[PDB]
C-alpha cells in the first residue's frame, strides 16, 4: 500500500513547488514519457503534459477552466 | 536498379578465400604491461618472439565486414570439389554475397600443379594454377561493381601474371563506376626479398588506390628504413612506436590518395592525409594461445574496421575528428576479432588435438608419494625443528 | 616420425629416388594455423606408416629455399611422386585430412 | 484454467452439481485408461480441457506443458521464492 | 561451452520487434550481473536518430496555426517527434520537406541526409487542404540514450523538439536456475523490444561490444613527536605565543605545518623560523 | 596521450593482508560512469577468485573438538586458524599441502610446506602455539574457486573485501562528462590495481559470448571441417545435398530479384520454397511479371 501510495502522490504544488509567485516537457505517448524515466530524465513526480488520444477520462474536480486562450482566427485553447 | 541499393554501402572484397592463410611473418612490438606478465608467466602463453603477420586474405576480411553489420560481397574463384564447395557454404553462412563467386569445374580449390625442376638448385614453376588464381576478365560481375561503393584488394591477386591482369580490370571498371579503391597490402612472403621487384609489382595498383592500409613494418620496408629499435624488451619505449613525420611518407604519395593508415596491431594506428597526420592508442594484451600468436584475426579485424568506418561516412574521408574515431573503432574491432579467435580454437594439449584456457591453466594435484608434498609414513618424516 | 630438416638436406632427399610419396611442410614457430597442421601431419603419418614420409622445413632458416620453391605463404605442402615424370603439388592452407589422402592415393 | 473454470460455471445454473459431474466424468477416465493419469496428465485437469473444448474453443489436453529449456536428464527447475 | 541463441522473434509492425535470446550455461551469481548491464547498456548507451529542431521556412507568420494545414505547428512538431529513423551520421546534418500542396505529407516526404534511412513510410506529418506549399528545415542527430543536451543555437525561429532517444523501447532479463544434486547450472534470458529501426538482435550485439569497449580503457598501458608540547621547549614569548595563535600544541602539528605556512600567520619572522630550526636540531 | 585515462590516485598498506587503492578514470560521458560503476563493483564482490586451504587431515585425533597434549590450542582452534590463512595462486586444481613439524615453539604460515604453484601472504599468521616437543603432521589440500565452500575447513575464496565508487561532474554542459573513482580494499592475495584489471577481464569474457556466431549456426575448433566431412560421405551413397544447405547466390537470379530477396531475409533455397507467390508478390519491387522469370529459374534448376 506505501507503494502505491508514493507512487500516485503526484506533482509538489503551489509554494511547495515555486519559491516565487509566478506572477515541462511534452510526451507524445506514455512509452515515452516512461522511457524518459528510466534514462533518468525526469523524477517520478516531475510534472509533464501527455498527448492524450482517448477520450476524457480523468477524474478530476469538476470545475470550469481557469483560463481560455481565445486566438482571433478562431482556435481556442481551454 | 539503384533504388533497390539498401544501407550500408555494399563492399566488394577482391582476391582469394583461404583458410586459415597467413601471408608473411614480421618481428613486432607491442605495448603490454610487463610486470602483469611476470606475475602471470606461469598461467598466461606468451610467444618466445613476438612475431605479427600483417592480416589474412580477401575472404577473411570480408567475413569481418559482414560480422561488423557491414555489407560485404566476395569476388573470386573456388573449384567444385568438396573443399571448394565446403568454403562457399562457410562464406554464404557468414552472411558473405557469394553471388560474384565463380565456381570453375574444371580448376581445384588450393591446389597447383608445379613443375620441379631436378637439375640445378630446386624451382617449381607453377604449371596448372588453383581454382583461386584462375578468376578471367570475362568472369568478372560488373552488376557486383555496380552496386559496390568500395572495392577492396590486396597484394596477393598480383603474384600470378593472369590474375594481376584480372585485379587491375577490376580495379579499373570499379574507379569508372565511382568506387573507393582500397588497397591493403599485406606483403606475401616472397616480396619481402628485393624491394625493386615490389616497388615494380605493386606501383601501377599503388597509384590507382584511394585509401591504403600498410603496416608499420611494410612502410619501413617500403620507405627504405632499417629497423633501429629492440625487439622482444620488457618496456613499452616510445622508441617502439614511433610516428613517422608526414615528409618520412611523402615519397610513397600521389595525386589520387586520400587516406594512408599504417598499422602496428591494435597496440597503435597512424593516420595520414593530404592535410593531417595523427595517431591513436590502443590495446594489445589479448588472449593469446598458440593457435591464434599471428595475430592475423586483428589484422582481419582491424581493416573490417576502417572500411565500414570509411563507407558509412564517405564524406568524411578528411575530417580530423572522424580519422581519430575511425582508428579507434578499427582497434577495438581487431581486439574483440582476436579475443574471440582464442575461444574458438583454444589451446594444444582431421586429428585436432585442443582444451580450453580452463583446463590449460590447471596444475597438477603433486600427490605422489614420493614427493613432498604429501603425508609419508612414520620411518621417512624428517619432522623440521621449529 | 615427421623429421625436421635444412635445405640441403631436401636436395638431396628429392634428387635421389624413393618408392613412397613424400610430403614436404614448410612451417615458421610463430604461425598458429602451422601448429594446426602438425597435429594432422603426424595422424596421417602414423596411417602411413611407411606408405609415405612427411618432412618439415622450416622457412624462416631457409627463405632462400622457400621463395625458390614459391612458398607464398604458411602453411604450405608440398607432395611429391616417385615418379619423375609426375608433376608435384602445392596447397596453401588448412586443407582437411581427407584431402591429402584424396592426393596420395589419386595422384602420387 | 483459472479463466476457463469461471467460463464453464457462467454456462451452469449450480456450482455443486458442476463438482460432482466434473468428479464423475474424471472416475470415468481412469477406469477406461488407468495408466495415462496421475503424473504429467491429470484426470481432473483432462476433464475441464475437454469441456472447454466441447464450447469450441481450443486448450492443449489437460492444461500440460513442459520446459524446453532443461539442461537434460537429472535436472530440476529450482523455484526462486 | 558458453553458447547463446535466440529462442522468440516477431514483428507486429514496422516499428514494434520483439526478440529473446538465452545464455547458458552460466555460473551462480553470473547472469543476474550479466542482465544488469546488458539491460543499462541496451537502454541508454545504444545511440539512436531522432529530429531534434524543426524550422517553418516561407515566414509563416509564427502563428499557432498555418493557412492550408489542418493541423496546428505543436501538433506538426509532435508528430515529427514521433518519426522513427535510422542512421550512421556523425555530428549533425539537415533535411527537408517541401511538399507542394493538397494531400498528406508523411515521412515518405522527408528528403534525408545521406545515411539516414526511415523506418515506418506511411507515419503521419500533416494535411494539407489549400495549395500552400509548406517548407520545413529538420535537423537529425544521433545520440546516445544517457546522453546530453546538444548547445544551444536559438534564434531564426527554430522550434525545439524534445527527442527521447531509445531506438529500445524495453529490455528486462530473468534466470532459471536447475541442479542435480551439487552441481548448479543458471541459464540467462533477455527481452528486447525495439522501435524497428534495430532488430532485437542486433540491439544484443551493440549493447555487448558497448559495454566491452567501456571496460578496455582499465586494460590501457603508456608508452614509456606526538608526546613532546611547544611548552617543553625553551621559545621565545613571542613564538611560543605565535604558536597557540594558531591552535599548534604538541610538535607533531609544529612539524606538520610547511615553512611557507609558518610565515603565513601574524607576527611571525624570518628570524624566528631560523631559531625554531636551531632549537629543533638540538633535539 | 589518450583523451579518457585511468591512474591510481593513491595505494596504500595497512598490513601485511590490508590493501587500498583508489582510481580515476575521465573525462566520461554522462551515464558511462554509472554503467562502469555497477558492473565493476559486481565484477568485484562476486567474480574474483582466491585460493585458500579447504581441509585438514589430523594423524592421532578421534575428533575436532579434542584436545592434543602439548598444544595450547584445541583441535577446533586449529582449524580456524587455518581458515584464515591467506594464499595466492593463479592455477586451478585440488593442491595438496603439509605441516610437518617438532616443537615445542610457533607453528606459523610459514612453516607450511606448498606446492610450487602456491604461495603464501603473510608468514606471521599464527596457527598453533607447541609447549612440549612433539611430533605434528597435518595434511591439506588447496583450491581456487569462486564464491564460498579429514576435516573440512569452511573456505571463503573471495580476495576483495570492500569497494566503493563515486561519480562527480566534470564541469560545464560542454557534453556533461563526469569522473569516475574507484576504491578497492584486497587481503593482499592481489594488489587493488590487480584486482581492477582481472574484474575488467572478468566482465569482458561474460559480455563476449554475445558476440560469438549464435548456438546452430554452423553445421555439427575448426568450424569448416564438419561440414566438409558431411560432403565426402555425401559424395559416397550419391545422395544429394538439401536444400537447406543451397542458397539462392548459387542461382542465376537477375540482380533485381537477389536484392529483393535477401532485403526480405530469404537466404537458402528451402526459404524460398517455403514462400508462396502471393508472398512474393506483398515484397516491394517484386512484381507479376517477375514471378515466371523466377519460377522459370527454379523450374530449370
Amino acid at each position: 500500500l506505501i507503494g502505491l501510495y508514493v507512487l500516485t502522490s503526484g506533482t509538489r504544488r503551489g509554494i511547495c513547488a515555486n519559491r516565487y509567485n509566478p506572477c515541462e516537457p511534452f510526451f507524445c505517448n506514455s512509452y515515452d514519457a516512461i522511457g524518459a524515466y528510466r534514462q533518468k530524465r525526469i523524477n517520478l513526480d516531475s510534472p509533464l503534459w501527455l498527448r492524450w488520444q482517448l477520450d476524457q477520462r480523468v477524474i478530476a474536480s469538476k470545475e470550469v477552466p481557469i483560463e481560455v486562450h481565445y486566438e482571433s482566427f478562431g482556435n481556442y485553447h481551454e | 536498379i539503384s533504388h533497390t541499393y539498401g544501407w550500408p554501402p555494399l563492399v566488394c572484397c577482391f582476391g582469394s578465400a583461404q583458410h586459415a592463410f597467413v601471408p608473411s611473418g614480421r618481428p613486432a612490438n607491442r605495448l603490454l604491461d610487463y610486470e602483469r606478465q611476470e606475475r602471470m608467466k606461469d598461467a598466461v602463453w606468451a610467444p618466445e618472439k613476438y612475431i605479427r603477420a600483417p592480416g589474412g586474405c580477401a575472404g577473411g576480411v570480408a567475413i569481418a565486414l559482414a560480422s561488423l553489420g557491414g555489407k560485404a560481397a566476395f569476388m573470386g574463384k573456388l573449384g567444385d570439389d568438396d573443399f571448394g564447395q565446403a568454403m562457399l557454404y562457410y562464406l554464404n553462412v557468414c552472411q558473405v554475397q557469394t553471388r560474384s563467386v565463380k565456381i570453375d569445374s574444371k580448376r581445384v580449390t588450393a591446389c597447383s600443379t608445379m613443375k620441379i625442376s631436378k637439375r640445378g638448385r630446386l624451382k617449381s614453376t607453377c604449371v596448372k594454377p588453383c581454382a583461386e588464381d584462375s578468376l578471367s576478365k570475362s568472369e568478372i560481375n560488373v552488376d557486383v561493381l555496380k552496386e559496390a561503393k568500395m572495392f577492396y584488394f590486396t597484394t596477393h591477386s598480383l603474384l600470378d601474371k593472369k590474375m594481376m591482369s584480372t585485379t587491375l580490370q577490376a580495379i579499373k571498371i570499379s574507379k569508372q563506376l565511382g568506387n573507393v579503391i582500397f588497397y591493403d597490402l599485406n606483403l606475401p612472403l616472397p616480396l619481402w626479398q628485393s624491394l625493386e621487384e615490389t616497388k615494380s609489382l605493386i606501383q601501377e595498383v599503388w597509384d590507382l588506390a584511394d585509401v591504403i592500409e600498410v603496416t608499420k613494418q611494410e612502410l619501413e620496408f617500403l620507405c627504405g628504413i632499417e629497423p633501429t629499435e629492440e625487439f622482444d624488451t620488457k618496456n613499452n619505449d616510445s622508441s617502439k612506436f614511433v610516428h613517422y613525420e608526414p615528409e618520412t611518407v611523402e615519397p610513397l604519395w600521389h595525386e589520387n590518395l586520400k587516406i594512408l593508415f599504417v598499422t602496428n596491431g591494435t597496440s597503435k594506428i597512424h593516420y595520414y592525409t593530404k592535410e593531417h597526420n595523427g595517431a591513436v592508442l590502443g590495446m594489445e594484451d589479448v588472449p593469446i594461445t598458440p593457435f591464434t600468436r599471428d595475430m592475423s584475426a586483428s589484422g582481419d579485424g582491424i581493416v573490417a574496421g576502417l572500411i565500414r568506418m570509411l563507407t558509412v561516412q564517405p564524406d568524411l574521408m578528411n575530417d580530423k575528428g572522424y580519422l581519430e574515431r575511425t582508428a579507434r573503432y578499427a582497434i577495438e574491432c581487431g581486439v574483440v576479432d582476436q579475443w574471440l579467435l582464442a575461444q574458438t580454437r583454444g589451446y594444444p594439449p582431421n586429428g585436432i588435438r585442443s582444451i580450453t584456457e580452463r583446463e590449460y591453466r590447471t596444475s597438477k594435484p603433486y600427490d605422489e608419494p614420493d614427493g613432498p608434498y604429501v603425508m609419508k609414513p612414520v620411518e621417512e618424516r624428517e619432522y623440521r625443528k621449529l | 616420425l615427421v623429421r625436421k630438416l635444412s635445405a640441403q638436406e631436401l636436395q638431396d632427399l628429392v634428387k635421389g629416388e624413393r618408392k613412397v610419396p613424400l610430403i614436404v611442410d614448410f612451417y615458421a614457430t610463430w604461425c598458429g594455423p602451422c601448429i594446426l597442421m602438425a597435429q594432422e601431419l603426424e595422424m596421417l603419418a602414423v596411417e602411413y606408416e611407411s606408405n609415405a614420409m612427411i618432412v618439415k622445413v622450416d622457412t624462416d632458416d631457409e627463405y632462400e629455399f622457400a621463395r625458390d620453391m614459391q612458398v607464398r605463404g604458411l602453411p604450405t605442402l608440398f607432395f611429391i611422386s616417385p615418379d619423375p615424370s609426375k608433376d608435384a603439388i602445392r596447397t596453401e592452407g588448412l586443407i582437411p585430412l581427407q584431402m591429402m589422402r584424396d592426393i596420395i592415393d589419386n595422384d602420387m | 484454467m483459472t479463466m476457463d473454470i469461471e467460463r464453464l460455471l457462467l454456462s451452469e445454473d449450480n456450482r455443486f452439481e458442476f463438482v460432482n459431474s466434473v468428479a464423475a466424468e474424471a472416475t470415468e477416465y481412469v477406469e477406461k485408461n488407468r495408466d495415462e493419469y496421475g503424473g504429467t496428465k491429470k484426470a481432473i485437469f483432462h476433464v475441464l480441457s475437454n469441456r472447454v473444448n466441447d464450447l469450441g474453443f481450443d486448450r492443449p489436453e489437460a492444461y500440460a506443458e513442459s520446459d524446453p529449456y532443461k539442461p537434460g536428464p537429472g535436472y530440476l527447475k529450482e523455484y526462486y521464492t | 561451452t558458453l553458447q547463446w541463441k535466440c529462442v522468440e522473434s516477431r514483428r507486429d509492425s514496422k516499428r514494434l520487434y520483439y526478440g529473446r535470446f538465452i545464455l547458458s550455461p552460466l555460473m551462480k551469481g553470473q547472469a543476474d550481473t550479466i542482465g544488469i548491464a546488458m539491460r543499462r547498456a541496451l537502454l541508454g548507451e545504444i545511440e539512436g536518430t531522432c529530429i531534434t529542431r524543426a524550422k517553418f521556412e516561407n515566414i509563416p507568420h509564427d502563428y499557432s496555426n498555418i493557412v492550408g494545414i489542418q493541423e496546428s505547428v505543436h501538433e506538426i512538431l509532435m508528430n515529427l517527434n514521433e518519426i522513427v529513423l535510422k542512421s550512421n551520421l556523425y555530428g549533425t546534418r539537415n533535411a527537408l520537406i517541401c511538399v507542394q500542396g493538397p494531400g498528406y505529407i508523411t515521412a515518405r516526404d522527408i528528403i534525408l541526409p545521406p545515411s539516414v534511412e526511415i523506418v515506418d513510410n506511411t507515419q503521419h506529418i500533416a494535411t494539407l487542404t489549400e495549395p500552400i506549399n509548406l517548407c520545413i528545415g529538420l535537423k537529425i542527430e544521433r545520440n546516445r540514450g544517457y546522453s546530453l543536451k546538444m548547445s544551444n543555437n536559438f534564434e531564426d525561429r527554430s522550434y525545439p523538439i524534445d527527442a527521447v532517444f531509445m531506438p529500445v523501447q524495453n529490455a528486462n532479463h530473468s534466470i532459471h536456475s536447475y541442479g542435480n544434486g551439487n552441481e548448479k547450472q543458471e541459464i540467462l534470458f533477455i527481452e528486447i523490444w525495439t522501435n524497428g529501426s534495430l532488430t532485437p538482435k542486433e540491439a544484443l550485439h551493440e549493447a555487448s561490444r558497448n559495454l566491452i569497449n567501456l571496460f578496455i580503457p582499465f586494460l590501457h598501458v603508456e608508452e614509456e613527536f606526538q608526546y613532546i608540547f611547544i611548552d617543553q621547549l625553551e621559545l621565545p614569548p613571542r613564538i611560543y605565543n605565535c604558536l597557540k595563535k594558531s591552535n599548534i600544541h604538541t610538535l607533531l602539528d609544529l612539524l606538520n605545518n610547511s615553512q611557507e605556512d609558518l610565515i603565513k600567520m601574524e607576527h611571525f619572522h624570518i628570524e624566528d623560523v631560523k631559531k625554531l630550526l636551531d632549537i629543533l636540531e638540538k633535539k
